[PDB]
């Protein structure tokens, strides 16, 4: 059941006055949150796609990245949109009045912000969030402050992802680096890629699977630190799958192995890459070159292609959670566009 | 094979004019090659060169600002 | 007064740019030019315009005078054009070096003289852009390069607050800084990069000025109470335009609710200031060509002089 | 003959003897680029027998074009059969890298490669509109096909942004990527407003291409404000090279501009990375700069700048270099072909030159070490299409259609916007024309005539018409 | 207000009011000085604004810079 593909024909049509930049699932319900090159913030519904739910300005400049999660407390949900006013915000959504609840709004960034997560571990909620400022910052959602901001990178960091704690970084420099969460020291750096990387995101656990050859352990040590195998996308026409090393488990770098892997390489997109999702054995990416290509892990060849899906620029795509048990892998899939238009697959 | 600039092409001019060299250079004469800028000159003198097995290439280029330091130290490389 | 407004604007704009750098003989004949395409296009235009009294008020024309400026119309129509360049840095060319003065008493205690042939140039330079007080330069023939930046305006919009490097490291510019150029020597070479992408405005006097000067002297000495009687009728027509324009506000703002004494005495006040108007208009329609004939007198003096 | 050469004593000539080395007659050339076909034509066997009409048309083109365009209307104009050879070379390098051929799109792409290696040194319009009916009597009479389009620049638009591989490319879809890279670029960098038009696209594809060549360089001839080192930098940025600045002042001397090269020279060996150096016509303040860059340009390095302690620290950097990346090298010799293979390879210098009919600039593209191992781009003047269509952008922003406007009955040589319908089109010829006019009525003579006049009446025109 | 239009793509809601100012309300320009008549929208979105003033002048919107600029009028 987590086999799923989309069909070639998109199943509905959503319109935006502007350039869309980022699009989210809610976990629970069929609703899509669309973002605006103008700033504006969108909530379509996927059953109604008339009009939208709750259109709320929130910013004088365009927003970047999104992260949607839903708490699960020993609930609600939280929506942050990054944006490039020197400043990002949160959004509390409330489903009886079906409009947007701001909470606050967390400073900090002397630069642009271009990516934003959220995430739980152990009952406490944290953002995280980094900009044109070369360095990584972290935020408490209870508490409202940062914990730790450092450079990694002499240029600017672009995309992130994290479980627990651990955080890499791709950068404008073209290197990836892992950025212990509670040390702040790289454990590793990362050299192959020829451009700035767009997205670079991990490849976490499943329970049980016919077989699996790039997110399956191979040791203990694998096993124990949960953290193996991560893929990451650069303007450079080519998607990467990336071998980490060990540390010399505060974790040291091991002076000997602390280089980057790359397994598998994947080409054949005609533009730079801009988002990727994976969901089982298939690596969903866009480029752009107005399409979304489907990948495979194992076999590393892409058997769906989606041509001309907009007349213009593809931005951004998001899947439902997989690896927890929290949220089911439900099987929808909406993109972005620059021509100014929003498409979902469902079905 | 084309990218490579030493690769040529074998016609009766280059080979009379590899011919009157090889004659020249055996008769211990100096030679002066004269002709418009696009007549690759450089490029049959290096053919006559670097195919025979009875004479070396030393690498010297002149310029304004070329005395016989660089001469003498080309001269020492060999 | 509408259905010519894009051909009288799109004279300034070619006034502003093209002629800076011209004699008067020269830009009046490409004038007559531009009417002619003007008018063969099919695109009207006012036949009495004068680019004075299309953009230079009184009120700033005044305070041009008492800066240090002179009563020539050449040196009013360049002034005109060196402080209306919003997006281009305006280029200095006077061999007197007069108008120094004149911008130091426009920005006040704000004006900075600065030298390419000084050696602390770049801090000083570097810490006044960041203060954005005005800066004049001097020795526009010497033009360093390490400017490149500010002259092109090619400044990266780095979050809320705009970006220029100059130099070799980073410095913050704010809005209220601008520069000026002023150059000595009129035969001095200028580099083609500077040239291109400055407001180049020539503060010279030529023959065509010798010819405009005797008129203006000629004029203000032999018939002297003609020069006060335009000077005043000009004012006393400005000053009447303001206060019909001020009164019209008061009225309507009287009335634009539903009478009382108020209303009719700002009724008898319009009465009065049109009726008083009319007589201005009247008086000064018959007065240009005694102007006419007093410039077809006073050629044969210039062309001697010349 | 030609200046630069300082004519030696009879003292020196009197011990050894002479030779002169005519060029090749048509027969040698004819069989010499039979092989240089065969050979190319050996990646695509479907079209072998196409070996001597292509071989015939490109010896025929090279020879009409050294007949017709000479030294003396331009001093740039010394043909040779070096630029065939480029021509073949660039016909491989598109070969190689391209799609399932077609013989319209085999002789599209011979055609594009000739405009790109023959004729971008034009300088007149008539002479680029002698050059296509040169490519058309060349076509016609050598290679007689039919259903074939246009052969002008603006149609021959050969790009490798758009795909994987170097192949023809839509005209509007190719503005549209040019158009949100540019904003892209303006967003990442800086900040500049500059229009889009048919001309600065064919430039741009045509700098692409000639900074994507292995050992790439070349001269940018054009009037100021033209926009030619902004063009530079977006290929630049394009191509994931490094953009280095020489940034010299009036109090500058040799020591800054060695310091500058050092650094780049170690930037691009040791670091790796590729740099693309701007050489601009105000960089150059004596000779000595020239000379160094006659000094790295025909030979692969400068050998001077590094001597003594400076040699011995280089030849040290580059042993651990070698070190690093477990290359068994042992000898100097090789290590230094080495360097300067990776020089040769990942550095491309570009000029910029504003002034062409200065002394220094007439010294520049008169040197023999810059016209024959540079491609010459000669970006010109304005012509009248390019200037409507700017103006035609830069003023659809402000209402402008207000009037009782009727058309005019004008001549047809006289309106150079497409005809005229609306105010605007009137205003665009208005301002043309008055710019032709004040450019001839003040004897520029054939000295290039910088635009940027054009832009600025329009920015003041638009501001003020809307206040 | 004199006439009411809507976008046919985006939640927008465009109004003019009787005095001649259109204001897009999800801007405020005055496209014709006397009171206009009826307005009709067409999807590039253009605007056809006619008034009582003998002059029927044609808007355009532009949905990314939130303003309205006009092409050309009648
Ligand atoms: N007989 C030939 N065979 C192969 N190539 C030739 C022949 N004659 C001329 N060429 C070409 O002409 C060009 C001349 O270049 P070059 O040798 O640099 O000229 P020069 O020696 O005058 O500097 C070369 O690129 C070469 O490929
Ligand atoms: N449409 C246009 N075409 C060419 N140049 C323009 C245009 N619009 C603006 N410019 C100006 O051209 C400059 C870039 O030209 P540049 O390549 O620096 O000229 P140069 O090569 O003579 O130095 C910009 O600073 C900009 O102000
Ligand atoms: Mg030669």
């Amino acid at each position: 059941v987590l086999k799923w593909i989309p069909r070639n024909l998109p199943s509905c049509l959503i319109n935006v006055e502007s350039s869309v930049t980022s699009v989210k699932l809610h976990p629970n319900l069929p609703i899509v949150f669309v973002a605006t090159d103008h700033g504006k913030l969108y909530a379509f519904d996927l059953f109604n796609y008339t009009i939208p739910l709750a259109s709320l300005q929130s910013h004088t400049k365009a927003i970047t990245s999104m992260d949607v999660l839903f708490t699960n407390y020993t609930n609600y949900l939280v929506i942050v949109t990054a944006s490039k006013d020197l400043q990002i915000h949160v959004f509390k959504w409330v489903s009886e009045e079906c409009k947007f609840q701001q909470i606050r709004s967390l400073l900090g960034h002397e630069h642009i912000v271009s990516a934003v997560k959220i995430w739980q571990k152990n009952n406490d909620v944290h953002i995280a969030s980094c900009s044109r400022d070369q360095t990584v910052k972290i935020w408490d959602f209870h508490n409202g402050w940062s914990l730790k901001t450092f450079q990694p990178h002499s240029q600017w960091v672009r995309s992130i992802d994290v479980l627990g704690d651990y955080i890499i970084s791709g950068s404008h420099d073209t290197t990836l680096r892992l950025t212990h969460w509670p040390s702040g020291n790289g454990l590793s750096v990362g050299t192959g890629h020829e451009f700035p990387i767009e997205k670079v995101k991990f490849i976490h656990f499943i329970e049980d699977s016919p077989e699996i050859r790039f997110r399956t352990p191979s040791t203990d040590r694998y096993k124990n630190w949960g953290m193996q195998y991560c893929v990451s996308a650069s303007r450079d026409r080519t998607i990467k799958i990336w071998e980490i090393p060990l540390p010399t488990l505060a974790p040291i770098p091991n002076p000997t192995d602390s280089n980057f892997r790359c397994v598998l390489t994947l080409k054949g997109h005609l533009s730079w890459v801009r988002d990727i999702s994976i969901r089982g054995q298939y690596l969903f990416s866009c480029a752009d070159d107005k399409s979304v290509r489907c990948w495979d892990l194992n076999t590393g060849q892409c058997l769906h292609v989606w041509e001309k899906l907009h007349t213009g620029f593809v931005n951004c795509l998001d899947l439902d959670v997989d690896f927890d048990s929290n949220v089911t892998p439900r099987q929808m899939m909406v993109t972005g566009g620059l021509d100014c238009k929003s498409n979902v697959f469902m079905r | 094979e084309v990218m490579r600039p030493d690769i040529v092409i074998p016609t009766i001019d280059t080979i009379k004019h590899e011919k009157i060299f090889y004659d020249l250079l055996n008769s211990k004469r100096g030679i002066i090659l004269c002709g418009p800028p696009g007549s690759g000159k450089t490029m049959i003198m290096n053919n006559a060169l670097r195919n025979s097995s009875l004479y070396d290439v030393v690498g010297i280029n002149f310029s304004k600002d070329t005395t016989t330091e660089h001469i003498l130290s080309a001269l020492h490389r060999h | 007064t509408s259905q010519e407004l894009i051909g009288n604007c799109i004279i300034s704009s070619i006034y502003e740019t093209y002629f800076g750098h011209l004699n008067e003989r020269e830009r009046g004949d490409m004038l007559v030019i531009l009417k002619r395409l003007l008018g063969k296009f099919a695109v009207k235009y006012d036949v009495n315009y004068r680019f004075i009294d299309y953009l230079v008020t009184l009120d700033e024309k005044m305070k041009w005078l008492e800066c240090g400026l002179d009563k020539n119309d050449y040196f009013l129509e360049n002034m005109s054009i060196v402080m209306n360049s919003q997006d281009a840095v305006p280029f200095l060319l006077d061999p007197s070096s007069h108008m120094i003065t004149v911008i130091s008493n426009y920005y006040g205690n704000k004006t900075v003289l600065l030298s390419f042939l000084e050696e602390g140039f770049v801090k000083r330079l570097e810490n006044a852009v960041r203060f954005g007080s005005v800066v004049i330069i001097q020795d526009g023939e010497f033009f360093d390069p390490i400017i490149s930046r500010l002259i092109s305006r090619e400044f990266n919009h780095a979050g809320n607050r705009v970006t220029v490097e100059i130099g070799d490291h980073e410095v913050d510019v704010s809005g209220d800084f601008k520069l000026f150029i002023h150059s000595c020597d009129p035969s001095g070479d200028i580099p083609i990069f500077l040239r291109s992408r400055v407001r180049l405005v020539h503060f010279v006097t030529n023959k065509e000025s010798i010819e405009t000067r005797i008129f203006d002297i000629t004029l203000t000495e032999e018939n002297a109470e003609m020069q006060r009687k335009r000077e005043d009728l000009i004012k006393l027509n400005t000053e009447y335009r303001l206060k019909l324009k001020n009164l019209e506000k008061r009225l309507l703002e009287e009335l634009n609710n539903s009478e009382n004494d108020e209303l009719m005495v700002t009724l008898n006040n319009l009465k009065k200031e049109a009726m008083n108007i009319e007589k201005k208009l009247s008086e000064s329609e018959e007065f240009f060509p005694q102007f006419d004939n007093l410039v077809e007198e006073y050629s044969i003096i210039g062309k001697h002089s010349v | 003959t030609d200046p630069g050469r300082i004519p030696m004593s009879e003292r020196f000539t009197r011990h050894a003897a002479i030779l002169y080395l005519g060029y090749p007659s048509g027969k040698s050339l004819s069989q010499i680029y039979e092989i240089y076909y065969k050979a190319i034509f050996k990646l695509v066997p479907e079209f072998r027998s196409y070996t001597e009409p292509f071989a015939r048309a490109s010896v025929h083109l090279y020879n009409e074009c050294k007949a017709r365009y000479s030294t003396g209307l331009q001093s740039h104009y010394l043909f040779s059969p070096r630029e065939l050879t480029r021509l073949v070379r660039g016909v491989y390098t598109a070969i190689n890298t391209g799609p399932r051929q077609t013989l319209r799109s085999l002789i599209r792409l011979w055609a594009y490669e000739a405009w790109r290696i023959f004729a971008d040194r034009l300088v007149g319009v008539k002479e680029k509109n002698s050059f296509e009916q040169l490519l058309y009597e060349t076509v016609d009479k050598y290679l007689p096909n039919q259903d074939l389009g246009n052969i002008s620049s603006t149609s021959l638009l050969f790009s490798g942004l758009l795909s994987l591989d170097f192949k023809e490319v839509n005209k509007t879809d190719l503005v549209n990527f040019i158009e949100e890279r540019f904003k892209t670029f303006c967003d990442e960098e800086l900040e500049v407003p500059m229009v889009i038009h048919e001309s600065m696209v064919d430039h741009i594809l045509r700098i692409d291409r000639a900074l994507k060549q292995v050992q790439g360089h070349m001269m940018l001839i054009g009037a100021s404000r033209t926009g030619k080192t902004i063009l530079t930098r977006f290929v630049a940025w394009l191509n994931g090279l490094k953009i280095v600045q020489p940034k010299i002042h009036r109090h500058s001397n040799l020591s800054d501009f060695d310091m500058i090269l050092k650094k780049a020279i170690s930037d691009c060996s040791l670091k790796e990375s590729r740099t693309c150096l701007i050489i601009d016509e105000s960089n150059i303040l004596e000779t000595a700069f020239l000379e160094r860059m006659n000094t790295l340009l025909a030979n692969a390095d400068i050998p001077d700048l590094f001597q003594g302690e400076e040699y011995d620290k280089l030849l040290n950097n580059l042993r651990n270099k070698t070190r690093s990346l477990g290359l068994l090298l042992d000898t100097e010799q090789e290590l230094y072909d080495w360097f300067v293979g990776e020089i040769a390879k990942n550095l491309h210098v570009v000029f910029t030159i504003c002034d062409p009919t200065n002394n220094k600039s007439s010294a520049m593209i008169s040197s023999p070490a810059l016209f024959n191992r540079c491609i010459i781009n000669w970006m010109g003047d304005w012509d009248t299409k390019t200037m409507s269509q700017v103006a035609n952008n830069m003023v659809d922003v402000v209402p402008m259609e207000f009037t009782d406007f009727i058309v005019p009955e004008v001549n047809k040589e006289l309106v150079f916007t497409e005809p005229i319908q609306t105010i605007r089109d009137a205003v665009v010829n208005i301002l043309i024309h008055f710019d032709r006019n004040f450019y001839q009525k003040m004897k520029v003579g054939v000295n290039p005539r910088s635009p940027g006049y054009f832009i600025d009446g329009l920015r003041a025109l638009v501001k003020l018409v809307t206040a």
